[PDB]
């Protein structure tokens, strides 16, 4: 029956997907990304969206 | 296996119960986190 | 955005400041807000004592 962590996992799990990095990207970094929920300052306008 | 079958009942409706009040206790206690936090930030702000 | 401009200029004595402040401070609850309400608190009085 539970089967997710609040709503973390979805986004943690989608922003992990389409990431377009080559590296570690610890879970941490995810987790504190994905656990605003007061401010945007993650989320901005972003022109460039693949590797250079 | 009549004694078995009730007991299977009340393990499932006491399965259900339970996770009726985890659901709860955890919905409570993100909305809680989340509270605190916002009432941190504005605490600190209203403090400077 | 405004701050700064002609028609917003810091200062004590503009008239809407103090309007902005006299809302600002009628919804501010300091218990269960959203932080953007104390975050205009403060830059609106920092603006405010900007000379």
């Amino acid at each position: 029956k539970s089967i997710v962590i609040t709503s973390n996992t979805v986004a943690k799990s989608e922003l992990q997907k389409s990431i377009k990095f080559s590296g570690s990207i610890p879970e941490i970094y995810l987790d504190v990304v994905t656990k605003e929920t007061i401010s945007d300052k993650y989320k901005d306008w972003h022109f460039i969206s693949k590797n250079c | 296996q009549e004694e078995v079958i009730a007991l299977f009942e009340k393990c499932r409706n006491k399965y259900k119960e339970g996770q009726k009040k985890y659901m709860e206790i955890d919905e409570a206690l993100n909305r809680l986190h989340n509270s605190l936090k916002a009432r941190d930030q504005n605490y600190k702000n209203a403090e400077k | 955005t405004m701050y700064g401009s002609k028609f917003i200029p810091f200062g004590p004595k503009c008239q809407v400041t103090e309007y902005f402040k006299d809302c600002i401070l009628d919804i501010s609850n300091e218990t269960t807000n959203d932080v953007e309400i104390s975050i205009l608190k403060g830059i609106l009085n920092l603006f405010s004592k900007i000379r």
